[PDB]
């Protein structure tokens, strides 16, 4: 996506660097436009219309830091 | 005592089959040998003495004596010693946990002269483990109420949300449920708290639970948290949520206690609900690696007291020095027979006695791209729980539930036909993200992992 | 609103008189700031997020979550800090302190970025300390039940216990109780083993308390144990116990729980019964010095939830530093205003709205050498079990008994007048065992006279 | 007999007012069993049973009280 690490932090602090510690990125498919450009499957969604993927928010969670800000707990990483 | 082998450390001696035995890590203080620190364990957590002007009036001695029977050092560790010491069978009550534990690590974790210490292990004879009821029902029984066969079962905790109304509870329960989840739980903080008692959220998910069920076809639930200050309310709670059809109710066992939790044991073997148990505030007693209870202890009190889904961890991330002593304990709780491992950490062979098994419960912070793995490493017994992996999908609640329930039978309907799945994991995946949009927007949130260059 | 504010580290924040404030010592990895770990440690025990794109979704929000206050580092340690946390009041449910455990140290204690965390002392607001229950009895109403006013208590434990038939066992408790002890205590290892299960051992103690107690003069006692496999196993030991008269029993609050303790403690106050708390696996927990739970959280925890007396260990011992912190929650544990003093553990100004007290109880193999120095430091609101210091005399139990008791009262009789105990109590010892043959056997036993400064 | 601390051996655990056998031999009458002199009130007179023991010759040890070693529980908790 934004960042090809599989899951890490800033150099030092515990903030995550994919979502720069917002929680919330920006679409992959409409590049935050909001409208298709291509047609994504066989006909279910033509261009034109709003985003199959973001439903027209132009803002999705993020990977890595799910939802949170930082690399531990349980919302980021496995109970041991 | 002397010169004389302490009268305690007696190494020639083989243990009965009617003796608990135990394994002790301990460090000694500067200047004490090993022996005599093995010899003082097995004193202090019995008669705590050495001599015999105590308990000696006419003939009894020797018969409640915790002989010590093995020391070796442990490699790589230094100044780090195993302790095995065996216990008689009359010391300790007939269908107690409590008991057992305060006679075992009652005040031998005080001792002056020890460092630190241990308990790695255990092992219950036959002769003890048939004086307990076990889990009220089991692996087959429980997989038969509710008529699951053949794959492993999802579930989703509504982990993040806190202030919610009961109905808009009852409502993202009933949204999940019916999009093709299993179960849904309780987050473990919510009890009676005045934003939201327990009686209203019982009712409202009562109803969420029945409409979604009688519209899809299948039997869901829902694990309701009974844990409450007193036995009294506790027992109320639970005589309220069968009232309502409940099939299942929720409880932990470490600050509640043992007492509580085998009284809530007997009342579900009596009237028929499945428990399931949340280990919280465990890392309290067995995190740092030198001082405490190793958590496989915790797991056999547990499968002894009562209890039939259990919070295990996953091994998705650990390294094979850890993953191994996972799997370990985790084979501990669902088999029969055990036999001794040192490196998987079991150190007795220990036999079940056709008691049941409970089962183990993976979660915290997984999602789709782990599927593959999951079910190659616990197998198809066993409950996977999605805490943010299914209330994230970009559109709803729902279709991240049926992203997850398409994700899970492609994995295991590929894994029956003899694909590899450390290898096509992802292979498998995408080519199933392609007649479903919701898998395939699954797929684009989140990232794949490659575990290890090609397996593990 | 970005982590370049962390939103839950607020060094400005004052916080509110019904807000529950809890101190962390926590080392952090080698690579991660303070300030970061103690907002992680302020969101782990919280809502595990920092930002608001999931919880805020309709207009709600900082109400339910802790925040930082205070990260000074701790002096002389390396790498190590101490961090300051107010958690809303709204959080937590009324009566039920398994709840504030579950929600205070829950999954904090697992988290990662920490190398080892470990919580050192608590503060509930009056507002929450009003909703227990609290101690069944207290410090008062249980010396105005006894009728013993102005010296300590003494009680007497039996090591012979295992394998020692029921009858003998009251014999045993017999023979001490009538030489002058006031209570007996039960091993803490003995419920119901097969070779002296427990109804046929209420019995033969019962019957030796009548008579005693009907020889004596006095009110006798002995702690039975109540500690049960269930909570209806529980309940009829307990109401066997009530039947035949006895005025005091006996449970464990960190093997049984605390729903239990609970339990337990409301049906002692609904039947007259004082309840002894025994502290039974506590160092499991509460050893290393850096990773755990610290004992004052627990003997405030047992206060709330109930209990009369409590174990706490001799301080006669320790040298220094850890010496005055045990005196410190001495005074958690009695009083009913304490103001903060670091150099004694206390972190928190507390104030318990008038709940009464409980009543510490030092033990551990100490003798009669030892009278004075306990009479000074724990005063006379305690009791002082003795193990060996009364089995072991060359006579029998009463002997040993009467010796105790002796040394006892010369020692408070002496410190009353006026006598400085720390420098001339070996004196005042010795000028009591010159009319009495049993203190001067005890005095010649345990030749150890004392470390007189 | 006296000696400052609880003593325990050379680099070991084991007492050492005892040498780990638990009991000692009474200071009073020198393990004879018979008294010595008068005590108290002339109540006690030379010829009769030793008054500390009581004619067993064999008293409990003082800084481990039979326990045998030091660091336990009844012979140690008073740190």
């Amino acid at each position: 996506a934004a960042n090809n690490n599989p899951q890490g932090t800033k150099p030092n602090s515990l903030v995550c660097a994919n979502c720069e510690g917002e929680g919330c990125v920006a679409c992959s498919q409409c590049k935050g436009g909001g409208v298709n450009l291509i047609d994504h499957f066989n006909g279910q969604f033509k261009a034109g219309a709003l985003c199959w993927l973001c439903r027209g928010k132009k803002e999705v969670l993020c990977g890595d830091c799910n939802g949170a800000g930082f690399i531990g707990g349980f919302l980021s990483t496995f109970d041991e | 005592v002397k010169d004389y082998k302490l009268t305690y450390y007696t190494p020639d001696y083989t243990p009965k089959d009617t003796d608990l035995l135990a394994a002790f890590r301990f460090s000694p203080q500067p200047g004490v040998p090993a022996d005599e620190a093995g010899a003082a364990i097995a004193a202090e957590s019995s008669t705590g003495t050495w001599t015999t002007v105590w308990t000696d009036l006419l003939t009894d001695m020797d018969r409640y004596k915790g002989k010590c029977y093995h020391i070796e050092p442990v490699q790589g560790e230094e100044n780090s010693y195993f302790a095995f010491i065996a216990y008689p069978l009359d010391l300790f009550e007939e269908g107690s946990v409590t008991n057992i534990l305060t006679s075992i690590v009652g005040n031998v974790f005080g001792f002056k002269a020890i460092r630190s210490l241990r308990l790695e292990d255990i092992r219950f004879p036959v002769a003890l483990v048939k004086t307990f009821q076990g889990p009220p029902h089991g692996i087959q029984v429980e997989r038969d109420l509710l008529n699951k066969y053949g794959r492993p079962m999802l579930g989703c905790t509504i982990k993040p949300k806190l202030g919610l109304s009961a109905k808009n509870y009852g409502r993202a329960v009933y949204e999940c449920l019916r999009g093709g989840l299993d179960f849904t739980k309780d987050d473990e903080n919510i009890n009676s708290q005045p934003f939201q008692r327990w009686r209203d959220r019982f009712l409202f998910v009562a109803d969420a639970i029945h409409k979604s069920q009688a519209e899809t076809g299948e039997i869901k639930g829902h694990y309701l948290n009974v844990t409450a200050p007193t036995c009294e309310e506790m027992m109320k709670r639970a005589e309220f949520a069968k009232e309502l059809g409940m099939p299942i109710i929720m409880h932990d066992f470490l600050t509640a206690g043992f007492t509580a939790n085998t009284t809530l044991a007997k009342w579900c073997r009596d009237n028929g609900v499945l428990l399931h148990i949340h280990r919280a505030m465990h890392a309290v007693i067995d995190r740092q690696r030198n001082h405490g209870i190793h958590f496989r202890v915790l797991a056999k009190c547990l499968r002894l007291s009562g209890g039939d889904h259990l919070h295990s961890g996953t091994v998705v991330g650990k390294l094979e020095g850890d993953k191994a002593s996972t799997l370990g304990f985790v084979d501990l709780m669902r088999e029969d027979h055990i036999e001794a491992d040192r490196s998987r950490g079991v150190f007795f062979t220990q036999d079940w006695a056709s008691m049941p098994g409970v089962l183990p419960v993976a979660s915290g912070g997984i999602h789709v791209w782990h599927m593959p793995a999951l079910v190659e490493i616990f197998g198809d017994d066993s409950v996977l729980q999605f805490g943010g992996g299914t209330l994230g999908h970009p559109w709803g609640n729902a279709p991240g539930a049926t992203a997850n329930r398409v994700a899970l039978e492609a994995c295991v309907q590929a894994r029956n036909e003899g694909r590899d799945l450390y290898r096509e994991g992802g292979d498998i995946l995408r080519e199933a993200g392609k007649w479903s949009p919701e898998l395939a927007a699954a797929l684009d949130l989140w990232k794949e992992i490659k575990f290890e260059f090609e397996t593990m």
